[PDB]
DNA sequence: AAGCAGTAGAGCATGC
DNA sequence: TGCTCTACTGCTTCGATATCG
DNA sequence: AAGCAGTAGAGCA
DNA sequence: GCATGCTCTACTGCTTCGATATCG
């Protein structure tokens, strides 16, 4: 029961014609799946996570012996989407089998082909650069390199089929949020890589828009903007550039399914929305007309996640407005009368009035 | 269907007296029927090379298969057609591997009856694929296995009967107790001679069927008919060069970049533009601004009105001609409109005219439709099926120019001798075999170096003329027709 | 044979088990006259679409017994095919007609029946 | 092989006629050894 | 440009003969060079290709240690590149001689799979060839007599069969030449019968209906008098229009440096249309064939703003 | 183009 | 004045490669 | 990538 | 009444594979 499973894990390997030990080991790991969860106590978890890891019998070093084989992947899956909730059902105390997690990361994405791999060894691979974002345990991850290989990943043959993309376009951005001890050099050419390429996906009359990779361009952007930012008062030019592209993204198309795009923009908007000061005075009817309307969207990630847009511009709009309030009378004066507006109005919402309350 | 493949166990009879020469010395019948099992794999692993094949042998001494009976025993297993296999295979050759048979199982057992078709079925089971022919040639001479019990018969013409209920159908290639075909018995309850269909014939082949092309025709501009474009001709030609490691043989997986400004580093394809010089001054525009500037229509067959079958020749053409179809699966009752319009301009040979864009970006390109019926007999020789043929056309700068001013009549006396030369040499043409010969000497020469049967057989150059015989054929008036108009004379 | 929506084929096979189950319970010359029928209905079925055939094939069998008789073949030929819940109905149909075969051994031994009977399922 | 071509063109004052109903003749005229002296720089 | 050779019949009949091209595919020999952004100018690229084995964390090799093979059943061969040139095959030069003949006419229209024709049609120089070449095409046009040759252009082009066709006009007497199928490219499969189905059988009112349409929608009149027909619309004297496209986009972009591409004209439309007289001949029945016959059944710049 | 696996936008059902 | 060699050179053609349905 | 005739600038009558 | 829990077609996309266009 206890390792039995680890060491005929290691043994359904040297034998030949592979295919029913291997759906044997594909249910052995799922048993072992359906076990390290259904821990109500930390002592056999804590057991459990010394345990999974020895240096001869094991899964890591069954991943690291599973290299030279087609039909061994519905398994090798099976643990890299295993070990995306093996490094969430703890904290952070895996702390110690860390390194070794990102080292069959990098050597199960180099390695492999199939997309249905490629995938989970990159979510796995950023939420361990999402746990340990502190000092520690930093460069016990060789971050230089990354940045040099993930960035010759899209120097080449057109190859990935674009939910890869998605994911290195996050991770590039990720790398230049957490530890920006190293990267305070090369992010001239990551804002050049990162808007060429939007411009290209968003305004070209061929070739129908490949949806994902929107998605990951603008996570990576909003990850990138802090410590590396672009205001309006050092180069308010490619904030502007920046600023007309969600403005294209916060466009509203009526008939689209697929909501991806605008919970992307929209909370890109939210943060950083100090960063575009005199590109903001102009086209604030408009902006409170898409903003309103899309928060009755009757959905779960898109008005919850707007909802914080339209607030940052409030708050973003009146601290601007205030400094100079001269000229600026139609101005309040049409954004106190839409509040007045709204409350008047006879609805049964809750959340569309208690914008109207802050504002 | 089309991902549907189709299996082949070869069943091979050793029981008694098909081992021992039967009394010959002209050819033995063990090492034929592995003679044509190593044919049928030659010829497969180059023409159809993803189908399902096996060979089992019944009646040896030994026993082996997933059930353990007695003497049944398999030697390979359902796959692809493999070198190693064929290697394995060709050891049973002549007296001296008659001798390795006999020491690797031994002939000669109580050889027993339909449990080898149980075995056929359990091997024709087990396989997680998809299956659209299951035949089971069988390899024997003897035409009354049943000489001494009638429970073991029984058993025989009803499991036989059980393989029929599930679809499977066996076909005995039936051999020779004198050489030629005289044991005229009563198999009219297992079945459903000639084996240089299994020797020769399926050397150069390939088996597919697709489309191609799913477009859209508008008759005006609002009443629009789905088609699907096939092929039928597609100029065959040899597989590519992969590339492999000197050392190690496995394959490389390069790469490639673009790089090197002057600066070293890297670079990418937004921060490059593409350009053209003429004389002095060079323009420069980008990716998108030369996929856009090829553009006039959305890809389908717009209609131009109909045209009598005279004025466009046979002599014009440009491209292999396609072959239309119509499908119910776009739009419901499109079946009707193409039979009634085929009907229409079978009865009054007219021929419509189209406008033709294939994909989501290709400059138009003007197309004929010619329908053509069909064709079947008794033999059901099905050569023609019905439809539209899309023979293209050229535009303005496709006709080259000739020089075209000579003119010099001849005199009425060589027109004779000519008819009695081409009737001399008059014969049909053809139905098939024209082979290629640089692809077939590329074929035997990839044959013959995973094997290492040396010997690099010389192609038969099929396309070549025989002047030897046709010398003889045409008679002594070569000198007449030269010396009649037409001497060299110094 | 509309074989397209849950509620409309498989009901009709369970319809079909319990009117074929009382006509010949009762004694009267009916059975044949629709037990060919729906012979000749499911047979229709075991070449080009063999899901919906053994869902109606378990479906006539869990109420109407001898209609195994004419198809014990079949399903041992499609025991190992398949994986999901349909390799349980196909041992619901051969669970009833054991009382009767002859052999049943060698048959269970070549469709790895010690390799079934060794799973992690209910 | 080398060629010297001339072309000869007129401005009189019926080629600045007005439109019957369509277009000018000097629009089709212009247009026309546009496309030629056009090909002709082009193909080299 | 010419292509003198030989055509010999037989063993002895060398006979001088000459070749030229006619009807292919047609390109713009001009292509689009790749230049670097801000700078405008070609050597600061320079593309690189390497070979390196990954398979692992990866090891670079040399070009030098590098093999071509290929597949087989399920295993990949050696045999590179100087065994090939070895074992290649041999075709010893040019040759233009016939196989046959066939007095059928079963070389039909779908099965010529070329692309070009060759009209060969002389020599010159003391003109006996010519004379006995007009003799043999003088013999073949007066019968259904097809001439299948076998033709290569150099040692190293594969070998070609064809059909050589009698061509008669009155400037010239030609023998056009087209390549035929060898059976590896041929391929023939089933297709269904559309006739004798009973469950699509059509109506007499829709087929003349349709014979209406086609009445209405011709192009081809039986004019001047004394039958001969002559159509409009001739589809073989039209320019191709994508290098037109090509050359008025490419002047505009040469003329004004900043103007982006302007849409196409309307000349090149009423090229490409058919005539203002068939659509409001064909404008009733049209309208009779949509109300007779039954019940049949985008990019990036659009998709946001 | 053919096939096939997957997940998400939505629909019924129950709760402090 | 008359003949000859050869030094590339356009005009081809297989063969390797990038894209698309 | 690789061979086949065109056409003139020296080497040789 | 807003918040959380099963569930049903079905839209997008990955993978192979054959044809086409382009360049050397």
């Amino acid at each position: 029961g206890v390792r039995c499973s680890l060491l005929r894990l290691q043994e359904t390997l040297s034998a030949a014609d592979r295919c029913g030990a291997a759906l044997a080991g594909h249910q052995l790991i799922r048993g072992l799946g359906q076990e390290c969860v259904l821990s109500s106590s930390p002592a056999v978890l804590a057991l459990q996570t010394s345990l999974v890891f020895s240096r001869d019998f094991g899964l890591l070093v069954f991943v690291r012996k599973s290299l030279n084989s087609i039909e061994f992947r519905e398994c090798r899956e099976e643990i890299l989407k295993f070990l995306c909730i093996f490094l969430e059902k703890m904290g952070q105390k895996i702390a110690p089998y860390s390194v070794e997690i990102k080292n069959t990361c990098t050597s199960v994405y180099t390695k492999d082909r199939a997309a249905k791999c490629k995938i989970p060894a990159l979510d796995l691979l950023i939420k361990l650069l999402q746990t340990f974002r502190s000092s520690r345990l930093m460069d016990e991850f060789k971050i230089g390199e990354l940045f040099s290989k993930f960035y010759g990943e899209l120097a080449l043959k057109k190859k990935i089929p674009d939910t890869v993309l998605e994911k290195v376009y996050e991770l590039l951005g990720l790398l230049g949020e957490v530890h920006p001890s190293e990267m305070i050099n090369n992010a001239e050419n990551l804002f050049r890589a990162f808007l060429g390429e939007l411009k290209t996906q968003m305004t070209s009359a061929v070739r129908e828009p490949k949806l994902p990779v929107l998605a990951g361009c603008l996570k990576g952007l909003s990850s990138l903007l802090c410590n590396f930012t672009k205001s309006m008062e050092e180069d308010p030019q490619t904030s502007r550039e920046i600023f007309n592209f969600v403005l294209k993204a916060i466009r509203p198309q009526i008939d689209l399914k697929r909501y991806a795009v605008p919970s992307a923009g929209l909370r890109l908007f939210a943060l950083h929305a100090s960063q575009f000061s005199t590109c903001l005075l102009d086209n604030y009817v408009s902006l409170f007309e898409v903003l309103l309307k899309w928060c009755a969207h009757t959905n779960v990630e898109l008005k919850k996640a707007a909802l914080s847009a339209l607030e940052s511009f409030l708050k973003q709009v009146s601290n601007m407005v205030a400094k100079n309030a001269e000229m600026h009378k139609n101005k309040l004066q049409y954004f106190m009368e839409q509040f007045y507006g709204i409350i008047r109005n006879v609805d049964s919402n809750n959340k569309e009035l208690s914008i109207a309350i802050r504002g | 269907k089309y991902s549907g493949r189709d299996s082949l166990i070869f069943l091979v009879d050793a029981s008694k007296a098909m081992f021992e020469s039967q009394s010959e010395d002209e050819l033995t019948p063990f090492d034929m029927s592995i003679q044509c099992i190593q044919s049928v794999y030659i010829s497969k692993i180059i023409s159809s090379d993803r189908d399902l094949l096996a060979v089992v042998f019944y009646g040896t001494e030994k026993d082996k298969n997933s059930v353990n009976f007695k003497n049944i025993y398999v030697l390979q297993e359902l796959d692809n057609p493999g070198a190693k296999r064929i290697l394995e295979l060709d050891q049973f050759k002549g007296q001296q591997g008659q001798k390795r048979f006999q020491d690797m199982m031994g002939h000669g057992s109580d050889y027993s009856l339909s449990e080898v078709l149980w075995v056929c079925a359990n091997l024709f089971s087990d396989v997680q694929f998809k299956m659209s022919h299951k035949r089971i040639m069988l390899f024997t001479n003897e035409d009354n296995p049943h000489g001494n019990d009638s429970a073991k018969a029984s058993r025989a013409r009803t499991k036989a009967g059980d393989l029929r209920d599930t679809g499977i159908f066996l076909d005995l290639m039936h051999l020779k107790k004198p050489g030629g075909f005289d044991i005229s018995l009563f198999y009219r309850d297992i079945i459903s001679s000639k084996l240089e269909d299994l020797l020769r014939k399926v050397r150069a082949k390939e088996t597919r069927k697709r489309a191609l092309s799913r477009l859209k025709l508008k008759l005006n501009k609002d009443i629009v008919i789905s088609v699907g474009i096939y092929n039928l001709v597609q100029k065959a030609l040899k597989p590519p060069p992969i590339k492999l490691y000197r050392e190690t043989n496995e394959p490389v997986k390069t790469k490639t970049r673009t790089f090197n400004t002057s600066t070293g580093g890297l670079l990418l394809p937004s921060d490059t533009k593409r350009s053209q010089i003429y004389g002095s001054r060079q323009i420069i525009l980008e990716k998108e601004e030369t996929e856009e500037l090829k553009r006039f229509d959305d890809p389908g067959l717009m209609l131009m009105g109909f045209k009598p079958l005279v004025l466009l020749k046979k002599h014009h053409y440009l491209r292999p001609s396609l072959f239309v179809y119509p499908e119910e699966s776009l739009v419901i009752g499109s079946s009707t409109l193409f039979s009634a319009l085929l009907i229409k301009c079978l009865e009054k040979e007219v021929a419509a005219l189209c406008r033709y864009t294939p994909r989501r970006n290709i400059p138009p390109y003007f197309v004929a439709l010619v329908p053509q019926e069909e064709e079947l007999d008794d033999q059901k020789i099905q050569v023609t099926p019905p439809g539209f043929q899309l023979v293209f056309l050229p535009f303005a700068d496709d006709k080259r120019k000739m020089p075209f001013t000579e003119k010099i009549m001849a005199t009425p006396e060589q027109v004779g001798k000519m008819k009695a030369i081409v009737e001399k040499l008059r014969f049909t043409y053809r139905s098939d075999s024209f082979e290629n010969p640089v692809l077939q000497q590329h074929f035997r020469n990839l044959e013959a170096l995973a094997l290492d049967l040396m010997e690099p057989e010389q192609a038969v150059d099929l396309t070549l003329p025989k002047v030897e015989a046709m010398n003889k054929r045409l008679g002594s008036l070569v000198d007449e027709f030269k010396e009649l108009v037409y001497p060299p004379d110094y | 044979s509309f074989v397209r929506y849950k509620e409309v084929y498989a009901a009709a096979a369970e319809v079909l088990g319990l009117i074929l189950r009382y006509v010949m319970e009762r004694k009267n010359i009916l059975e044949e006259s629709l037990c060919e029928l729906v012979a000749k209905q499911l047979k229709q079925h075991q070449n080009t679409m063999e899901d919906k055939f053994i869902v109606c094939l378990n479906k006539v069998t869990k109420s109407f017994p001898p209609l195994a008789d004419r198809f014990m073949n079949a399903v041992f030929f499609l025991l190992p095919k398949f994986h999901g819940v349909l390799k349980t109905l196909c041992l619901e149909v051969v669970l009833c007609r054991v009382e009767g075969m002859t052999e049943l051994y060698f048959q269970l031994k070549s469709k790895d029946f010690v390799q079934v009977m060794r799973h992690r399922d209910d | 092989n080398k060629a010297a071509v001339v072309l000869c063109m007129d401005v009189g004052f019926t080629m600045s006629n007005s439109i019957p109903g369509i277009e000018s003749p000097f629009e089709q005229a212009k247009k026309v050894i546009t496309m030629f002296v056009q090909r002709q720089v082009f193909a080299e | 440009i010419h292509w003198p050779c030989r055509l010999t019949i037989g063993s002895n009949l060398s006979i001088r003969i000459a070749a030229y091209k006619s009807i292919l595919q047609e390109r713009v020999k001009k292509t689009w060079t790749v230049v670097d952004a801000k700078t405008l100018k070609k050597e600061d690229i320079q593309k690189e290709t390497v070979y390196c084995l990954n398979d692992d964390d990866e090891t670079e090799v040399l070009k030098e240690d590098i093999i071509q093979g290929f597949r087989y059943g399920s295993d990949i061969v050696p045999f590179s590149k100087v065994d090939e040139e070895q074992m290649k095959y041999k075709s010893e030069g040019k040759c233009f001689s016939v196989l046959g003949f066939c007095k059928s006419s079963q070389v039909q229209r779908r099965f010529f799979m070329g692309n070009q024709v060759l009209k060969v049609f002389a020599a010159r120089d003391d003109e006996a060839a010519a004379v006995a070449l007009s003799s043999l095409i003088h013999a073949l046009d007066d019968l259904d007599m097809v001439a299948i040759v076998r033709y290569a252009y150099d040692k190293r082009a594969n070998p070609q069969v064809g059909v050589a066709f009698p061509h008669i006009k009155h400037n010239y007497e030609c023998l056009v030449y087209v390549q035929l199928p060898f059976m590896e490219d041929l391929r023939q499969y089933m297709f269904s019968s559309l006739k004798n189905s009973k469950k699509y059988a059509p109506t007499e009112a829709q087929l003349n209906a349709v014979d209406a349409l086609i009445d209405s929608m011709s192009l081809a009149k039986k004019d001047e008098k004394t039958d001969t027909l002559e159509d409009l619309f001739p589809t073989t004297k039209i320019p191709n229009p994508r290098f037109q496209r090509l050359f008025q986009c490419l002047l505009h972009r040469a003329l004004h440096p900043r103007e982006p591409l302007p849409p196409i004209q309307q000349h090149i439309w009423n090229m490409l249309n058919p005539p203002a007289e068939v659509t409001t001949k064909s404008q009733i029945p049209l309208s009779k064939i949509k109300t007779l016959f039954p019940l049949i059944e985008v990019t990036a710049q659009e998709i946001f703003q």
